C-alpha cells in the first residue's frame, strides 16, 4: 500500500490530543487515527502513586525521553517501570497511538506489516516510591544528619530502623557527643551500645557517658558495666573509680555487692551511678540504716 | 526456774529419709534471742548444726548445709529444724538453745530428743 | 509523498536513571528483607558481576532500559564473622581474605539483624568463651544479653532455657573460670527465685579445693560458727571471710545477709 494524503486535524478540546488523517489507494485502509503527543511538565500524579505521562516509549528509544515530562525535582522519588504496549509513528516518535472505533487492535498491525510508518514500544509508567541513594557520601549525609535534603525515610527515621548503624559507629566514635548519635544510642540495639561502651570504657568521666549509662540501664546493664571495668583498670588511680575498684586490695572488690554501703562516699547521692555498677548501684538503693 | 526448750520430733529412720524436730520455747521470745540447734554424738563434745538469729538470718554447719534448714514462727514461738537426707552421720543427740542479743549471760539449754539413722 | 515529522522533546533523566551500581556498596549492604534497592540502568553483560558480588539479592528488571533493583533473600553470615563482634553487620570476602572495607571483585555476606537478639550465636559463643578465646567485653555482654534476650517469642525462650542447661552443666564442673563467674554474676543480677535457685546449685556442686578457695564465707569453721553465736548480728557481717569473699561465689542465704548489717549513716561496716 502506498500513502498519497496526510493531515493533522487538531483535536475536539484537549490540544495534546490530534487526528492523523491518513489516504491510501486502497479505501479500506483510510483512517483517522487519533494520537496524542507531549503531556505537561508534572509535578502531581495522574493517578495514585502513578504518573503516566501520553507518551509511547519506542523499543530502541532513549529511556529518558519517557521523563522528559516531569518536574526534575518532583522526579526523584519515582521510579520508570514497564508499560502496556503502544503504537506510535516512525517519522513522528513518541506519539501515542488510541484505540478507539475505527482504529482496531487488527488495523494498526496490518499498517506496521505494510510500510515502515508505524513502531512499536511501551507506554511511559512512573511509580512513586522514595528518594533513591547512588553515594556513599549521600548515605553519609542522611545518617548524620547533616543534610536530610534528597533522603529517603529509611536513612532519615530518627534511627528507627538499623540502615544507619554500620555508618554511625565510625561516625559517633569519632564524635560521641554528637546529640544524633545520643538518639542513636536510645533505639538501643547492639551496634550502638558496643559502639559506646567502647567509647565510655576510654571516657567514662565525660558527660555523654552518664547519658549512655542512664539509657542501658537497667534493659542492656552490661554493656556499661564492662566500661567500667576497662576504664577502672586502665585509671586506677582516680579517685571516682574508689567504689568500683578499690586500689589498696589485689582485686578491688571491697565495695562490691552489698558491701557498697560500708563507705559512705559509694553511697553518696551526689555522685554520678556510672562509677558504681549495676547491680553494685541496685544494692545502695537497699541499704538498711539507723 | 521455769525457761523451758524442749526438743521433740526425733525419732529412728532408715538413711535418705527426713524428719522435723520442733522446740516450743516458753519464758523466752524469739525477737529477743538467737536460736540454735546443737548435737552431740555418743562420745562427743556438743557441735552447732544451725542458727537463727532475732532478725530471721539464718547460718549452717558445712556437714549439714542445704539438707538442714532451720525456721521459726514468731506466733507459736516454735523452731524447727527441718531434717532432709539424713546421713549415718546424723546419729546424735539434737537439743534446742536460747542466748540473749546483748545479755550473754542469760543463756539457756534445752532437752534433747534422739536422731538415729542406720539400716 | 511528504510526511509531518517531528521530534520528541530532548530527555532529562532522573536520579535513577543516573544511578551507577559500582558506587553503591553502602547503599545495598545495609538492605532488608522486602525492600527494593533501585541500581539504575545495568547492562546485560554487568549482570553476572552483579549477581556474584550480591548473592544474598536477587537482581530484578524493574522498567525499560536496563533499570534493575536488588532484592535483599538471606542473609550468609556464619557464625565466626557475625558472632564475635556486635558492630559489624557485613563483611566482604575476595581471594579468600575477609575485609570489612568494600573493594571491587568481593563478595558480599551479611548479618542477621537479630542475631544478638535470638539464639543464633549461643552455639559458636558457648565454645569461643572458654579457653583462651575468651573475650571479656563480648562474652559478657553475650551473657548479659541473653538474660534480657528481645526474641520473647516461644522459641527464642526455649533457646535461653536451652543455654541455661549447658551453662549449669559447664559451671558445676568449675565455677572459677571467667565465662562462669561471668553467668554467676549476671544471675546474681537477675535476682529472681530461678536464677537464685541456679546459683545455689551451681556452687554446691563444687568441689572441696573450690569451696576451701573461694566459699569460705558460706563454710565457716567450727570455731568461726561457734563464736559468731555470741554475737547478735549476723556472721556474715562482721567474719572478715565474708568481707573478703568473692560476691559471685556466695550462696544466696549468705548474700542475702550480707545487707542486713545496719549502716549507720555514713559508714557502718
Amino acid at each position: 500500500v502506498t500513502l498519497n494524503r496526510i493531515k493533522i486535524a487538531p483535536g475536539i478540546a484537549d490540544i495534546r490530543d490530534k487526528y492523523m488523517e491518513l489516504g491510501f489507494n486502497y479505501p479500506e485502509y483510510n483512517r483517522a487515527v487519533k494520537f496524542a503527543e507531549e503531556s505537561y511538565t508534572y509535578y502531581y500524579e495522574t493517578s495514585p502513586g502513578e504518573i503516566k505521562p501520553k507518551f509511547c516509549l519506542i523499543d530502541g528509544m532513549s529511556i529518558d525521553h519517557c521523563s522528559s515530562f516531569i518536574v526534575p525535582e518532583f522526579a526523584k522519588q519515582y521510579v520508570l517501570i514497564h508499560g502496556e504496549p503502544c503504537s506510535s509513528f516512525k517519522f513522528r516518535p513518541g506519539s501515542l497511538i488510541y484505540y478507539q472505533n475505527e482504529v482496531t487492535p487488527e488495523y494498526i498491525k496490518d499498517l506496521k506489516h505494510a510500510t515502515d510508518y508505524i513502531a512499536s514500544g511501551q507506554r511511559c509508567h512512573f511509580i512513586k516510591k522514595d528518594y533513591l541513594l547512588g553515594d556513599s557520601d549521600s548515605v553519609a549525609k542522611c545518617c548524620s544528619k547533616t543534610n536530610t535534603k534528597h533522603c529517603p525515610k529509611i536513612f532519615n527515621n530518627n534511627y528507627k530502623t538499623e540502615h544507619c548503624d554500620d555508618f554511625m559507629t565510625g561516625f559517633c566514635r569519632n564524635d560521641p557527643g554528637n546529640p544524633n548519635c545520643l538518639e542513636w544510642l536510645r533505639a538501643k540495639r547492639k551496634p550502638a551500645m558496643s559502639t559506646y561502651s567502647d567509647i565510655c570504657s576510654k571516657h567514662m568521666d565525660a558527660r555523654y557517658c552518664s547519658e549512655f549509662i542512664r539509657i542501658i540501664r537497667p534493659d542492656y546493664f552490661t554493656f556499661g558495666d564492662t566500661a567500667l571495668y576497662v576504664f577502672c583498670n586502665d585509671h586506677k588511680g582516680n579517685r571516682n573509680c574508689w567504689c568500683a575498684n578499690y586500689p589498696k586490695s589485689n582485686s578491688g572488690d571491697k565495695y562490691l555487692g552489698p558491701r557498697v554501703c560500708w563507705l559512705h562516699e559509694c553511697t553518696d547521692e551526689s555522685r554520678d551511678r556510672k562509677w558504681l555498677y549495676y547491680n553494685q548501684d541496685v544494692q545502695r538503693t537497699r541499704c538498711k540504716y539507723v | 526456774g521455769e525457761v523451758q526448750l524442749q526438743a521433740s520430733g526425733g525419732g529412728l529412720v532408715q538413711p535418705g529419709g527426713s524428719l522435723r524436730l520442733s522446740c516450743a520455747a516458753s519464758g523466752i521470745v524469739f525477737s529477743n534471742n538467737r536460736m540454735s540447734w546443737y548435737r552431740q554424738a555418743p562420745g562427743k563434745q556438743r557441735e552447732v548444726v544451725a542458727t537463727i538469729t532475732s532478725g530471721g538470718a539464718t547460718d549452717y554447719q558445712d556437714s549439714v548445709e542445704g539438707r538442714f534448714t532451720i525456721s521459726r514462727d514468731m506466733a507459736k514461738n516454735t523452731v524447727y529444724l527441718q531434717m532432709n537426707s539424713l546421713k549415718p552421720e546424723d546419729t546424735a543427740v539434737y537439743f534446742c538453745n536460747a542466748r540473749r542479743d546483748n545479755f550473754a549471760t542469760a543463756i539457756y539449754w534445752g532437752q534433747g530428743t534422739q536422731v538415729t539413722v542406720s539400716s | 509523498v511528504e510526511l509531518p515529522k517531528r521530534d520528541p522533546p530532548p530527555g532529562v533523566p532522573t536520579d535513577e536513571m543516573l544511578l551507577n551500581v559500582d558506587k553503591m556498596h553502602d547503599v545495598i549492604a545495609p538492605a532488608k528483607l522486602l525492600e527494593y534497592v533501585h541500581i539504575g540502568p545495568l547492562a546485560k553483560d554487568k549482570e553476572d558481576k552483579v549477581k556474584k558480588r550480591y548473592p544474598e539479592f536477587r537482581l530484578v528488571n524493574t522498567g525499560p532500559g536496563g533499570l534493575s533493583a536488588l532484592l535483599r533473600q538471606s542473609y550468609a553470615g556464619t557464625a565466626p564473622n557475625c558472632c564475635r563482634t556486635f558492630q559489624r553487620t557485613h563483611y566482604w570476602k575476595k581471594d579468600g581474605k575477609i575485609s570489612d572495607k568494600y573493594e571491587e571483585g568481593a563478595v558480599l555476606e551479611s548479618c542477621w539483624p537479630d542475631v544478638h537478639d535470638t539464639g543464633k550465636c549461643d552455639v559458636d559463643l558457648f565454645d569461643w568463651c572458654q579457653g583462651d578465646t575468651f573475650d571479656r567485653n563480648i562474652c559478657h555482654q553475650w551473657i548479659g544479653s541473653a538474660f534480657n534476650r528481645a526474641d520473647r517469642t516461644v522459641e527464642g525462650q526455649q533457646s535461653l532455657i536451652n543455654l541455661y542447661n549447658k551453662m549449669q552443666t559447664l559451671c558445676s564442673k568449675d565455677a572459677s573460670v571467667p565465662i562462669c563467674e561471668s553467668f554467676l554474676h549476671h544471675l546474681r543480677a537477675h535476682n529472681t527465685e530461678d536464677s537464685k535457685e541456679m546459683i545455689d546449685y551451681i556452687l554446691r556442686q563444687q568441689s572441696a579445693d573450690f569451696k576451701q578457695k573461694y566459699m569460705r564465707c558460706s563454710y565457716p569453721t567450727r570455731d568461726k560458727l561457734e563464736e559468731s553465736l555470741k554475737y547478735a548480728e549476723p556472721r556474715e557481717c562482721w567474719d572478715p571471710e565474708c568481707s573478703n569473699a568473692n560476691v559471685n561465689f556466695l550462696l544466696t542465704r549468705n548474700y542475702n545477709n550480707l545487707g542486713l548489717c545496719n549502716i549507720v549513716r555514713g559508714s557502718g561496716l
